[PDB]
Parts: structure tokens; sequence; C-alpha cells
């Protein structure tokens, strides 16, 4: 059960990037696929989820920038990191998890920061 | 896999609830002798080890998550396994649900003095509050969950420490065993009923052992120890109530455990324990919510119920099923509206109790029938414990008929109801 994500990297703010992240080896179409973020120093924090019906839900502070789509041909999920801000820098997360009490599948992990 | 210890742990942490507290009015009203009520919870507690020690062999065998509806799915057909998710959907969990917030209800009422026309709506809050706190998430739900399991082993404690070492205990306070008044035969039933329910939980041994790290060795060591605790503990928990009041007494009294702490330490040692007792109800409320929300997804997930699609429905916030647990919240509201602890509990006893029968006749069934299987785990006595098990079981369910038609007819009625939704679901396809 892998979770390979990308595009992540430096980038100037107000940028936008993409975050694929291919899964293999799940059911990806029953999988609600999320997004987490974590800081240096704490606990990652959700950041957008979308589950395997096609509905999102995105976190406060990324509302109405942040795009959460998935495509079940490619087994692929990506995040449109659009209007990028100084504080969005953080590590972020690729989950895959396909109920609340399910055990929950984690990514590498990549790192995005805004450089001003 | 789990330490033997850590499974110890989780079965004495699972049983144990608040049942302690609260069952002895009912034991103790229909035993009518403080002898007696002890020997029903003596007997409900072996019944429960042999019943945990045949339900482990089977769980073992199938160690798939979901237990009974696995179980019964495997042995005798997929239509037993639905109907035994949809009993637990509709009438264990919305049952369990109802009763535990009436006796909260009515355990807030006593602490506070308040007027006992409060008792429903109060329940009814706490129920929906509880249920709300549930739909945000598994982090609260895990907090409380964590709080209650540490707490509710105090005022345990403490009761039996305080009252085993109360001015006048003794051996003259467990006499005389049997009055007139209440024939043998015919209360026992019901005292037994009314501890069974205090043991209820250690259903999950057999989902554990699926997970256990070497069973065979330390799975019949580690239920026979942790259900030994338990009933170690509700006796001398028993015996401490028996020694602080009479039977008369704590039949007399709907919170027998508050009125135990208040006789035991006047002040604000009596409100302390009872609001350990309150803790212990709502932690016990928050586990069967979670227990109970992970069923409809399964029976959904299986194309098994009506609007299978609104059923399996996740909320992408929290990654919850929540509309099962509106459901089973609407139908433990109704319950409350319409019920009483004592028939609640009775009805989740028969109800839980005929199906755990089933069980064990499906492990006797497998034993004969697929001999060859791996098995990881052999019940002790195949001929003696099973049976046992089976005997109580038996005896629990047609004791119930003959003394409560009403609470039987319910549940039979509800699980009849269950069926020709299962054959309507099998030709609609979810």
């Amino acid at each position: 059960v892998q979770l390979v994500e990308s595009g992540g990297g430096l980038v100037q703010a107000g940028g936008s990037l993409r975050l694929s992240c291919a899964a293999s080896g799940i059911a990806f179409s029953r999988m609600s696929m999320a997004w987490y973020r974590q800081d240096p120093g704490k606990q990652r924090a959700l950041v957008a989820r979308i589950t395997n019906d096609g509905s999102t839900y995105y976190d406060d502070s990324v509302k109405g920038r942040f795009t959460i789509s998935r495509d079940n041909a490619k087994n692929t999920v990506h995040l449109q990191m659009n209007s990028l801000k100084p504080e969005d820098t953080a590590v972020y997360y690729c989950n895959a998890q396909l109920v609340a009490w399910s055990e929950n599948y984690w990514g590498q992990g990549t790192q995005v920061t805004v450089s001003s | 896999e789990v330490s033997g210890i850590t499974a110890l742990t989780v079965v004495v942490g699972t049983v144990i609830g608040a049942g302690i507290f609260f069952k002895p009015t009912a034991v103790y009203g229909a035993a009518g002798a403080p002898g007696l009520g002890l020997l029903a919870w003596f007997v409900a507690g072996i019944i429960t080890i042999a019943g945990g020690l045949t339900v482990a062999e089977i769980g073992t065998i199938y160690p798939q998550t979901g237990g009974m509806m696995i179980y019964l799915e495997k042995v005798y057909g997929r239509w037993l396994g639905f109907l035994v998710g949809w009993a637990q959907m509709v009438i264990y969990y919305p049952a369990n649900i109802a009763a535990l917030a009436i006796i909260f209800a009515t355990q807030f009422v006593n602490l506070f003095a308040l007027s006992d026309s409060t008792i429903v709506p109060t329940a009814i809050l706490t129920s929906i509050f509880l249920m709300g706190v549930n739909f945000l998430g598994t982090k609260y739900s895990g907090w409380i969950q964590t709080l209650a399991t540490i707490l509710k082993l105090i005022p345990l404690v403490v009761i039996i420490v305080a009252g085993l070492l109360y001015p006048g205990g003794g051996v003259i306070r467990l006499v005389p065993f049997s009055v007139e008044t209440h024939p043998v035969l015919t209360s026992f039933g019901s005292a037994l009923i009314a501890t069974l329910f205090a043991y209820d939980g250690w259903i999950n041994v057999g989902t554990l052992a699926g997970e256990m790290k070497n069973p065979g060795k330390m799975l019949p060591k580690v239920i026979i120890g942790g259900l030994s605790i338990v009933m170690a503990v509700y006796l001398l928990t028993n015996i401490a109530y028996l020694f602080v009041l009479d039977s008369s007494q704590l039949a007399g009294t709907d919170t027998p455990a508050a009125l135990v702490a208040s006789h035991l330490f006047e002040g604000i040692g009596s409100k302390l324990v009872t609001i350990g007792i309150l803790i212990s109800v709502f932690g016990g409320i928050n586990g069967y919510i979670i227990s109970g929300l992970r069923v409809p997804y399964a029976l959904a997930t299986q194309k098994m119920l009506p609007f299978s699609d609104w059923f399996a429905r996740i909320n992408p916030k929290t990654n919850l099923p929540i509309n099962g647990g509106l459901v089973m919240l609407g139908i433990a509201i109704v319950m409350i509206l319409t019920g009483q602890f004592n028939q609640l509990t009775d009805l989740i006893v028969f109800v839980i109790w005929f199906f755990i029968t089933l069980t064990f006749i499906a492990v006797i069934i497998l034993r004969k029938t697929q001999p060859d299987i791996e098995r990881p785990y052999r019940v002790p006595f195949y001929p003696v414990i099973p049976l046992i098990a089976i005997i109580g079981g038996l005896y629990i369910i047609f004791n119930t008929l003959i003394v409560q038609p009403k609470n039987a007819f319910i549940g039979i009625l509800l699980t009849l109801i269950g069926i020709p939704i299962y054959f309507y679901c099998k030709k609609k396809y979810g």
C-alpha cells in the first residue's frame, strides 16, 4: 500500500501548485483521500478531504483557494493550491482512509514553502 | 497482537460498566433475599465465562472483523448475518443507549434532587448531546472513552473497600437466601437476566480473539482471568451493598449505588461517588454509540439495508457515516419516550443472548461440519463448556418468554420486520 506524492517545493507567494498523489495497492474508488498539513514540531491537521462519492471538505483557512480532486482512473489525488500565502508553508501529507475508524494510510510527505 | 496483560485489561474494561451500579435494584427485587441475588451474580458470571470461551473459539476460526455478523453469516447463511446486524442496529444499540440515558437522567435527578418529571427530557438531551459529540470525529469520543474507562474503576474500588469494612458487615448480612414470598424457581430467572445485563459486552472477546497474538495458550487464560476478575468485582460490590443496605432497601431504590455511597461517605464523598457513577454511565453511552455507529456502515456497504447509499454516506469533514447514527438516535429516543430501564435491559439481554446462543450452536456445528479448519484455539472442554453456555442461553430465552411475553414479542416483532427488509434489499440490490 504505497502513496507517492509530488509537486511540492519552493514557490513564490500567490503561486499555484498541484500535489499529485498516486495510490497503489488500495481500493482507491472506495477510499476517502485527504491531504493533511504538519507544521514543524506539531501534529497533522486536515487540510482537505474528498469522499468516494465526490463530496469534499476544506479547512476554513484554505476554503476558496484550495481544490481537492480525485480521478479513480489513474488512482491519483490532486490539490490545486491556488493563491498561496506565506503562512501556508508546511509539509503536506497524502492520506487514504476508508472510514474514520479504519486504518490510516499515509504518504511520504511533501515539503512546500512560500518564499515571499 | 496484544500482550496477555493488555488483553486482560481490555476484557475487564469492556465487560465492567454501569450495570453493577443500578441492576442490584432488579436483582434484589426479583430474588428478594440477599443470598439468592449473589447466586444469580455467580451463575451469570459462570455462564458468561463459558460463553466467552465458546465464542472465542469461533472468533479464532474466523478472525475477520464484524463479530457475530461474520460468524453467523459464515455458519448459517447471509440472511442470518443480516438478521444479527439488523437486530443490533434497531434493538441492541438503540436500547442500550435508551436505557443508559434513562439511568443517567435518574441518577442526575437523584443527585441534584430535581423533579422526577425531568428524567425523560434529561435522558433525551444527553443522548442527543452524546450523539452530536460523536458526530464531531473520533477525537472527543476517544477522550471521553479513555477518561470514563480510567474513572469508572474508582467508585467501584471505593465502594468495595468502604462497604466491606462497614460497621456491621458479616455473614449475617447474607441471609436467609430465600423468602417464601418469592419462589426460587420463578424469581431466579428474573434475577439472572438482571445480572446478565451487568455482564453485557463480553461478546467482544470473540472479535479480540482474531487480533490476539498467540491464541490457544493466552486466550483461555486471558478470558478466564478477565471474566473471573469481573465476577469477583461484582460479587464483592454486591457483598458491600448487602453490608450497607438490606435486600429490601436495595430493591426499593432505583439508584442502589448512590444510596450506598450516601450511607458510606456522608458529606462530599457521596457526591463524588455519584459523579463517578454518572461519568461511568456517560462513558458507557459513548462506547455504545461508537459501536452502534459502526454497524449500519457494515450493513450498508454490503447493500443489505434500504437506501444503502444514504446509510453508507461518509461525512467529508469527519470521515464518519452519520446517517446510521441518526437512525439509531431516533430509535433510541422513541425507546426513551416509551420505555423503562429494567424493561429495556431485559429486552437487550433477551435479543443478544438469543443470537449468542445461535453463535454457540454455530461453534458446535463447525466442530462437526468442518473438522479440518485450522483452529488456533480450541474450547477447553468441548462437550461440556459449550453445552453449559447453550443451556444458559436457552434458559434465559425461555424464562424471558414465559415471564415477559411483551418484551419478547417486541424483540421478535422487530426482527421479523427486519426479515422482509432483507428480502426486499436482496431483490433491489440496495
